[PDB]
Parts: structure tokens; sequence; C-alpha cells
RNA sequence: UAAGGUGAUAUGAACCGUUAUAACCGGCGAUUUCCGAAUGGGGAAACCCAGUGUGUUUCGACACACUAUCAUUAACUGAAUCCAUAGGUUAAUGAGGCGAACCGGGGGAACUGAAACAUCUAAGUACCCCGAGGAAAAGAAAUCAACCGAGAUUCCCCCAGUAGCGGCGAGCGAACGGGGAGCAGCCCAGAGCCUGAAUCAGUGUGUGUGUUAGUGGAAGCGUCUGGAAAGGCGCGCGAUACAGGGUGACAGCCCCGUACACAAAAAUGCACAUGCUGUGAGCUCGAUGAGUAGGGCGGGACACGUGGUAUCCUGUCUGAAUAUGGGGGGACCAUCCUCCAAGGCUAAAUACUCCUGACUGACCGAUAGUGAACCAGUACCGUGAGGGAAAGGCGAAAAGAAC
RNA sequence: CGAAGGUGUGCUGUGAGGCAUGCUGGAGGUAUCAGAAGUGCGAAUGCUGACAUAAGUAACGAUAAAGCGGGUGAAAAGCCCGCUCGCCGGAAGACCAAGGGUUCCUGUCCAACGUUAAUCGGGGCAGGGUGAGUCGACCCCUAAGGCGAGGCCGAAAGGCG
């Protein structure tokens, strides 16, 4: 039974990583929003 | 020029395990401690200035910090870069 | 805590 | 954008009422046209996007003093 | 420890900051890894002479 | 501006020996001071096989609130308080009633 | 300031200092790796790879600096055609990103209400986007009023659930006028006479005050109970200090503080006087904002849903007079009254608190109060946006139980 | 020479309640008269925690299979050694890539974890271990595709190139 997650790091990054949020402004206010929460990991980080 | 002072700081200290012991006995090789990004024409030059002896070749590699488990917490150790000197027929220490 | 360097390293098969 | 440079006329958003007073959102959008203007200031065709309005803004003043004003507001023609 | 130093000339400055680090620096940093180290005291107050140094350079050369 | 010192003799104003002389060997920064023969305290130190083996029950010295010790006057045989004044450009301790300088 | 100290969990080891450069606190400086607007290029963020110019141990190889984009300005170059322009290179100046609310503008719902529902309501609300400030916006009548008069804007209480609007349903809802807070008026569309002539902005000096370290700061003892008293009993003293906190049970007089009186080498905000720089006083004459006002068509805003609908704004098509002129006074006309649009600047009263200090509470006291009193936005769950806990209490003192 | 709270007892009022006290408790409580409420719980397939029931019941995860001797140990069917037996053998063997991230090796310990015991372990603690001019990454080149100086377009954001 092959599940949902697949795990591939190259895909991770590329899709949820930093510099994908920083490409568009919605990811840059994704990231705004996790800065004001205070979230320890702002992104997914290799 | 900084090149002085950067050779006093690359090294850090030497390495003592049972390796390192029949490493010495028999390859006539030194293994020790050096800084994170220490290249190897730093670790050579350094060697070869502080302790006043002739190297043939370096090798380096880095040793990734262990993850430990003290008390109610998760800690992580540092990484670390050790080097192994080859020493020519003549040594000293 | 985290590791960042997910590098290759193939052995001649 | 459908910006006239003259005039600065730009689309503005209205509604459209039917027989039953059902109310839809609309834009209005200025007629704005491509003309080349001869300017013989500088002896040479000058190309705008101007509307109608505008373009009867410049044969009313010269293309000279539209060009002026063009200049001071900092956008290049 | 701190105006002893002052008023020397760059020449010296340079001089005392590399027997600095190469003697008491290195050799203390040797001696401690391998355990013939007792007196750890040295390690930081050679540190902080190291940096006293460093500022009197900064001030004096350049600006 | 610490009213009791290093080296002070002293008196203890209350506590399980209230009226007890002695003199302060050291003051904590959480304002508590140690005195000889004051408060003992029968720690059982545990055996290490390290360098040292103290074994057995260890007669200690326990800190004591600064509040509850002041400096004896060795003059008018009673505890007295201490005020601060500046003379020739130091300042410097006194006594109260009939005030001297320490 | 100082006889103590080397941050905490957290003891130890090795040491510094005790009359002054131990430590600690404050001002001003120095250092300030890598990622991030990231800005030399690239990139899977904390990584990879460079060019040019300055100086150096074996050529080896090193150290530093510069090198993003955009807008403006200046210089040098420079096509299709002579000139020219576009374009290119160089140098300088400014911007870039982030931030809780408040402000202005550009867009703009639906649920819901109407006991259904389409006009309407919800509502110019939520939300998205842009720009600036400590406030912003608005602001010196082409305004009201009533033919009696007031004279910028803004905010609060009335007028008033009134007049009106409205499938005249649900609902929406003024103005005039009055009482207050605060008040400030100017400049260009131009010439002449007189030319620092007031007021402003930027840089020095001096006074005062405040912030950033701090200093002194009064006065209690004896017995009883008790593990220990600050309690009971008896007799005293301080108070421009019984506000608080701590101390072995409840302290004005044990400690830190408190009222009170002082303190600044150095950096700073505020109110004044005195210098410099730059625009700029006062009088005469003239001028006095045109594709605009207004109109037709379609919409929007004014309580006012096109209705008899004034007034304002605008997409489209037209289009005056210019002071012997024009606007408004709620269809419209005449007479009267009032004002002078089509160019701008302007603090005060007003809105909010990411953050700093003090103080307060018929606010909570660990299932409460912030999600978080315990290193919580953590553990953990989810590919991701995101969601999101549980967990406080020995004793006065570890004296934390030798054997 | 003992507050609140807790736990019993005895009185008392037509009631919700009140009063006195034994033991634990260890430092707070509050008359009377007024004032304000997060003011009273048995139910909402209520929310959170704790603890019952079924119950010492089902189950202990491929029907490839174990037996014995010795060793260590407080304790051995499961750990180590030895001799037999059985199972896989285009795999249930040996290699990688992806993905994990020290699970690798040695010493030591058996609380929890292992669906039982455990001296054993991918468990706890400590130490050790990853060596490249030739492997790979990096690097040079490019596919799909992404970004995109100027540019075109778009209320803004932004789209395309």
């Amino acid at each position: 039974m092959k599940r949902t997650f697949q795990p591939s790091v190259l895909k991770r990054n590329r899709s949820h990583g930093f510099r994908a949020r920083m490409a568009t402004k919605n990811g840059r206010q994704v990231l705004a929003r996790r800065r004001a929460k205070g979230r320890a990991r702002l992104t997914v980080s290799k | 020029m900084i090149r002085e002072e950067r050779l006093l700081k690359v090294l850090r200290a030497p390495h003592v395990s049972e390796k390192a012991s029949t490493a010495m006995e028999k390859s006539n090789t030194i293994v020790l401690k050096v800084a994170k990004d220490a290249t190897k024409a730093e670790i050579k030059a350094a060697v070869q200035k502080l302790f006043e002896v002739e190297v043939e070749v370096v090798n380096t590699l880095v040793v990734k910090g262990k993850v430990k488990r003290h008390g109610q917490r998760i800690g992580r150790r540092s990484d670390w870069k050790k080097a192994y000197v080859t020493l020519k027929e003549g040594q000293n220490l | 805590r985290p590791v960042y360097i997910p590098r290759p390293r193939p052995p001649h098969p | 954008s459908r910006v006239c440079q003259v005039t600065g006329k730009r689309p503005v958003t209205g509604n459209n009422r039917s027989h039953a007073l059902n109310a839809t959102k609309r834009r209005f959008l200025p007629n704005l046209h491509s003309h080349r203007f001869w300017v013989e200031s500088e002896k040479r065709f000058v190309t705008l996007r101007v509307s109608a309005k505008g373009m009867r803004v410049i044969d009313k003043k010269g293309i000279d003093t539209v060009l002026a004003e063009l200049r001071a507001r900092g956008e290049k023609y | 420890m701190k105006a002893k130093e002052l008023r020397e000339k760059s020449v010296e400055e340079l001089n005392t900051e590399l027997l600095n680090l190469l003697r008491e620096q290195f050799n203390l940093r040797m001696q401690a890894a391998s355990g013939q180290l007792q007196q750890s005291h040295l390690l930081k107050q050679v540190r902080r002479d190291v940096a006293r140094v460093k500022t009197l350079l900064n001030e004096k050369a350049g600006a | 501006a610490a009213k009791i010192r290093r080296d002070d003799e002293v008196i203890v104003l209350t506590g399980k020996d209230k009226g007890k002389r002695g003199k302060v060997k050291n003051v904590l920064s959480s304002g508590k001071v140690i005195v000889e023969g004051i408060n003992l305290v029968k720690k059982h130190q545990k055996p290490v096989p390290a360098l040292n083996q103290p074994g057995g029950i260890v007669e200690k010295e326990a800190a004591i609130q600064v509040s509850n010790v002041a400096i004896f006057n060795a003059a008018t045989g009673k505890a007295d308080r201490v005020g601060f004044r500046f003379e020739d450009g130091k300042k410097v301790r006194f006594f109260k009633s009939n005030s001297e300088t320490i």
C-alpha cells in the first residue's frame, strides 16, 4: 500500500523551502506570519 | 598578511585513542584536531612551522557531533575536523 | 540539532 | 495600464442597473488610443496613449506645453 | 597591564601580539588538551591580553 | 554600602542562639553571612573514592540572614546600628547612641 | 560604586581583588563570523563560484577594497540618415526591507435581516492592495443664514429617532441653531520704489530644566509562650519617613526602602539669549487660475433608493461669461441677500500603543488568568498554509538521611 | 496554650443552614450593618482529569522447528560457545540510489522500552569510529521547465516574455 507521503529532500526544499517562500509576496506573508507567532522553524530547513 | 597568526589558530588539539596510537607507531602519522575550515594547505603549513617537522600529505575528515539526552533535555555536540598528517622518515613528536 | 548536509556518497557498484 | 498620459483618466468601477434595479459591478474604461504627435521643437514624432478628451486638450493647448507638463510629472513619454 | 603598552610604537605592538599568540596561547592550548596543564586560569588571562593589544592596534592604525 | 563586612565581630539578635557573639567569615549575595560556632549543622557527608574521604558527620557552619546579626559596639556591651558619614572625602561607618567611628 | 568577585541550571577545579585599573552599574568608543532587502553572479537560506584594483614568506599562494537594480543630476561616448536623437560607460545623491494599532486613497463580499425573496439591509463592514506620519486627513467660503446676522478646519454634548428617505416594508437618518475643547492665518499666477525689513529652516556658543550611574536618610529594650518571635505583658523613642518588600509566627524603631536634602567627566530632548548661512519685510499700480463652470447620456456620494430632486464627483460626447462677470440660497422663474470655483501651504483641540518607567484594581489565583507562572509557541500532529498541549508548591535553613 | 481546609460526634431552626467540640492541619480568618456578583449543578450522546466494569477474559502479529551439553549469572527455553535438526537460496544472500541520521564498534547497567523472562538488544550511560588528484558531489554544458535587465500588458497586487 503506497502511502501519500513519499519523502524527497529536493522536492521538499524546492516546494516549501525558504527561497521558495521569498519568491512570491504570498510566501513572504507566510514567513511574516510565522515570525509574528514566534515559531522556531520558519520553514522546512534541510 | 595574517598568515602567521592564522597558522597559530588552525591547530586546536591532538587526538588520543587506540586508532591514533596504532597509526603513529605503524604509519608514522599524527592525528590532531583542527578548526572547522582548516584547509589542507593551512594544516600542512602549520605543522611544518609550529612543530618544526617535515610532512608528506594531510588527510582531513569532519566528525558530526553526537546527539545526547542530558537530564530532561536533548542536546547536540559541535562538529569538529580531525586531520591525519603523515610525517616523513624523520619524526619528532 | 538539524543536520543540513545530505551529500551523496555512491560506492562504485 | 489603461491610463491616459495627458489627463490621467483611468478606469473607474461602477454599477449597471436593470429595470428591476438589480446592481452588478461594472467598469468604465477611458476612450484611449495610440496616436503619434509631430513636435516641431524636437522635429520628430512622439507616440502617446491618450484619450479622446486628452487629444482635444492637446489641440486646445500646445503639444509643447503638454509635453512640458508630462516631463514635470516625472514619467517618461 | 592596560596603559603600560599604550605608549609603545606599532612595531612593538605587533611583536608582542605575535608572541602572545605564539607562546602562552598555542602552547597553553596543547598543554590543556594533553592534560598537563593544572593552572587553567592562564588560558582566559592570555586571551584577554590578546584582545587588549588588538584594541590598541585599531585605535592606533588608521583612525 | 554594606553595614556588615568581611572582618567584623557581631552578635545574634534572633535565631536558635540569640545573644551569641562571633565573627563573620563571608557574606553571600543573598544577604546571608557565616559565623563561627553559631549555627552548626551535622551534615551527613557521603564517602567518595576521590582524593578526599571525609566520611562520618561533619559539623559545618550554616549561613544566617544578615538582618539577624548586628555589629557589636564592644564598648557599651550591646548590639548597635551602623550609619555612614563622609570624613575627609571617604565614607566610613559609625555606631549610634554616642556614635563613634569604627 | 566597591570588599568582594569569575551569569544561571550547578556544585567543583584553577584564580583575581580588599583603598583602589577585582567585580558590578552608566555615557562615549572598538570588535561585530555566516544567512536574511542581501546588494559581485548563482542557489535547495545560513552554501557554491568569480572579475577588477591595491600590498606581500618557495612561481607556489596569501590580505584588504570594490563590483546589484531602479530614479534624478553631470561628464564622456554614440546608431539606422548630415546634424540630432535613441542607446552605452563612468561619478555623485536618494530609494529598496521590516513593524501591533491608529490615518488617507484604489478595489470590495456573503452570511444575515426583511419571519420567503429580487429593490433594500448587512455595508462601504470583513478582506486584498498602495502611500505617509507621529499623528494623518481636512482647513482659510464661488460657506451658512435670513433679509437680523456669524465668519478656517477638526473633536465632544444637544438639537434628535425630530425633518426626511424607504417593496413608505424591514430599516436608514440629517441640517439649521445652541453649549464646550482649541484658535492662525498666508503664498504664487508681476512689475516698480525701498532692499536682511519681521517671521522661518540648517549649523556654533551660553543659562535653566529633564533623561542615561548614584549618595545620605530618623528612632527598642526586658520578661512569658514557643523550633524560631515581628506575638502577649511592661515601660520608651522617631515621624515633612507606619507607602511597600524581606527577615525562623503579625516589625514605624533588624535589613532594603520610604518622606526629605543632594549628585554628572561624557552624550542627550525641551524653553530662551547671542552669531553665520539660505528664501524672504513695507508701499503704489495691475493681475486674479478654460476644455474649466454648465449641459446631454451612464453611474456613484450626500439621511435623501430618480422621485417634483437641489448640491458634489466622475466614464463618454459637448461647452460659456470672465467681473458693466459668475456661483449659491433644495424643481423652476423674477426680486433681494451672501460669496468669488476651475493653484497651493498651515501647529491646536482628535485616533491608537509593538515598546519604556512609575502607580492603581469590590480583576484572576494554576481546569482560573495570556495558548504559555515550570528554558511554550515548546513537545506533538500535518506535504504544506496551519493547529497546538500537559506540567507550580519539601524545609526557616539541605541541615537532601554518615553508619 | 493552634486560623482556613479536611474528618467525626453532639445540640439547634417549618427550610436552605447555624452553633460547640475530638483528631489531622499548619497560618491565616472575620462579627454586626450595608455594597457589588464569574453567587449555588445530577443530567446538556456537556468539557478536563482520576478511577471502575467486562477480566485476570480475548490476544501475545504468518503453522520455517527445534533438541541437548557446557559457560556466564542472584536467576537461562530465548544471551555466548559446541554438536545435531529445520527454513530461504532470481533470496529470507551480497550491493547501492532515494529516505533515515549514529541505529555502526567497544565497555558497562536492566528502571522504562522489547506484546513473556532477559545476564541479551536497533534500550540507558560513557568512550571510540567516516582519511580520495582518479568514487560521487562541487564544477563546464544543456532538456522539460523556472526566473527574467530593458520591453509589452494590466485598477493596485501583478501577467507574459
